[PDB]
């Protein structure tokens, strides 16, 4: 329903919540009184109109497929190129996953997407990765994979990773400090 | 597990195939230089099945077709951290010990270079620092190894531990050794001692020694200890790497030198040096120059599923859900087949 900022745009008059909800409760009983064509297109004139993308498919020079995709997590930046096939090999700037990361729980954390859609192993990855922390570039590259993924894991896959949520970029990002306080909510001990 | 326990005659169609080793093996063995987490899964299992892998098998192949006339020839055991060298290093010393070797076995030679507070100025010698507590602590563990080789070593000189005691040629080498585990002060020089005779012994044919030193990386490697004056000491400072070092020149026949690369445990190393002159140096490089280096990788898909089976096996993976194929996938996603991280992970479930 045009909200009543558009109603008072239309009849260049000022109204008050009450009045344009009086009028809305009238327009939902006369729409659900089983009105005719008329009334319907009459209606119209206060009526107003309200998933992931996947990346497309490529092939290398062996002609081989693959996908590519980027991500950002805090201050990291990754990007992530999914072949086709492979062993599940992850060389993160080079490097093989489990000597970039060390820790378990980003070991982890790369895991997720894939078995999420239970393909441990059957595609190999190489990802470039800047910026940020162990624990942030972790999530970078497993959203930047977790969107590659998406251009050959089948739509109900891709909708069941979204709900998941392996494809939204976390907005969480650090607080600047304000003047006064000793941190972002940390305000000084009030003394007394 | 292969019905082949024997060191020698496991072969190819044993890879990737378990080979127990018995306690009676363990106890006369390898009283020092397993890895503690190993140590640790043997103490649990009651059992020390290692799986047989092609480094292991091609170092074994080259010690068996050795020829002793020749100068002893350096194998380098060498690639990524927790990848099985110190393991393999193991087998080969098992191996060498069932063929009746004199097993010159350096458990860990970064333990020498570092928190030793018992450091003192070598009297033989002042230019040289002694390690007195580490020296015992080898020459116990050596004498229970090599015991039976042990007295019939005839020492070819006069050993002076005082102006007053000393050892008399001819006399056992277990004399020396004696010396060296009870008198603590003389510890080192019974250790430089011992080297001395057995390099010189395995030239002269009296038996065949295998020299064997994990972390060999240490004896190039700067030390973190200090002088009296807070100033850093060199690593030929100490008695025991010089005689080590020494050893290891293949200015000998009659024996073989195998070393582990072990970046765990190193000094002023990155965690991701894992090639032959990162991890030596160039000095070290060219020490050990020419030398066979043998890699060890993560384990194949055959090596992981037999480690998984002698885990479930065992029962050790409690993990209601371990037995599963999506559990042992998680499992080779995260440890990337790396035996260590597969180990560690295994730790807990
Ligand atoms: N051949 C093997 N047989 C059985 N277990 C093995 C083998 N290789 C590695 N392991 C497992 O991994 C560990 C042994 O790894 P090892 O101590 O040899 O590591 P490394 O890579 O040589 O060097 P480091 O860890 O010092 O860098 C133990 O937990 C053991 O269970
Ligand atoms: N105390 C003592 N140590 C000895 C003796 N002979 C050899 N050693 C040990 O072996 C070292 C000598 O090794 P050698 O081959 O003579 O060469 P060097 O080390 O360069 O003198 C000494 O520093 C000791 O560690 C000896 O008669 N007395
Ligand atoms: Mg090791």
């Amino acid at each position: 329903w045009l909200i009543k900022e558009e109603l008072e745009e239309m009849l260049v008059e000022k109204l008050s919540d009450l009045d344009y909800m009086q009028f809305i409760r009238l327009l939902e009983k006369l729409l659900t009184s089983q009105c005719g064509a008329a009334e319907e297109e009459f209606v119209q004139r206060f009526r107003r109109s309200v998933k992931q993308l996947i990346e497309p498919v490529q092939y290398d020079e062996q002609g081989m497929a693959f996908s590519k995709s980027e991500g950002k997590r805090k201050t990291a930046k990754a990007e992530a190129i999914v072949y086709k096939h492979g062993s599940g090999r992850i060389k993160v700037n080079g490097i093989d996953y489990q000597l970039y990361f060390p820790i378990t729980q980003d070991r982890e954390q790369l895991m997720f997407p894939f078995h999420f859609v239970d393909r441990l192993g059957k595609h190999d990855v190489t990802c470039t990765v800047s910026g940020g922390g162990r624990s942030a570039q972790a999530g970078a590259i497993r959203l930047a994979m977790a969107k590659a993924l998406c251009s050959f894991v089948t739509e109900d896959e891709v909708e069941w990773m979204r709900q998941a949520g392996l494809l939204t970029t976390d907005p969480r990002v650090r607080e600047r400090k304000k003047p006064g306080q000793e941190g972002a909510r940390r305000k000084f001990t009030w003394k007394k | 597990r292969t019905n082949e326990n024997d060191p020698a005659k496991h072969g190819d169609q044993h890879e990737g195939q378990h080979y127990n080793i018995s306690p009676q093996d363990l106890e006369t063995v390898f009283p020092h230089g397993l890895p503690p987490r190993f140590v640790m899964q043997v103490k649990t299992f009651s059992e020390a099945c290692l799986m047989v892998r092609k480094p292991a098998l091609e170092l074994l192949h080259y010690l068996k077709n050795t020829s002793f006339a020749y100068p002893a020839i350096r194998y380098l055991l060498y690639g990524e951290k927790g990848t099985g060298k110190t393991l393999s290093l193991c087998h080969v010393i098992h191996f060498c010990a069932k063929q009746d070797w004199l097993i010159l076995h350096i458990p860990d030679a970064h333990l020498w270079v570092k928190n030793c507070r018992d450091l003192l100025q070598s009297s033989y010698n002042k230019q040289r620092f002694d390690q007195p507590l580490e020296a015992s602590t080898w020459l116990k563990n050596f004498k229970t190894t090599n015991e039976r080789f042990l007295n019939q070593i005839k020492v070819q000189e006069k050993y002076v531990w005082n102006k007053r005691e000393s050892t008399e040629k001819g006399s056992p080498l277990g004399e020396v050794v004696e010396q060296g585990i009870t008198r603590v002060r003389n510890a080192t020089d019974a250790v430089g001692i011992v080297l001395k005779e057995l390099k010189r012994q395995s030239s002269l044919g009296m038996f065949h020694l295998l020299v064997a030193v994990d972390g060999i990386n240490a004896l190039w490697g700067r030390t973190t200890l200090k002088r009296e004056d807070k100033s850093p000491i060199a690593p030929e400072e100490l008695a025991l790497v010089h005689n080590l070092r020494k050893m290891m020149k293949n200015d000998w026949h009659g024996g073989a030198i195998v070393s582990a690369l072990s970046q765990t445990g190193s000094l002023f190393k990155p965690r991701k040096a894992y090639l032959p002159q990162e991890l030596l140096g160039k000095e070290g490089f060219d020490a050990l120059d020419p030398f066979i280096p043998i890699l060890v990788s993560n384990y194949n898909p055959k090596e992981f599923e037999s480690c998984i089976q002698y885990y479930l096996e065992n029962n050790w993976l409690q993990h209601e859900k371990a037995p599963t194929e999506e559990g042992k996938k998680e499992l080779l996603f995260l440890s990337n087949a790396n035996p260590s991280l597969l180990e560690r992970h295994c730790a807990y479930l």
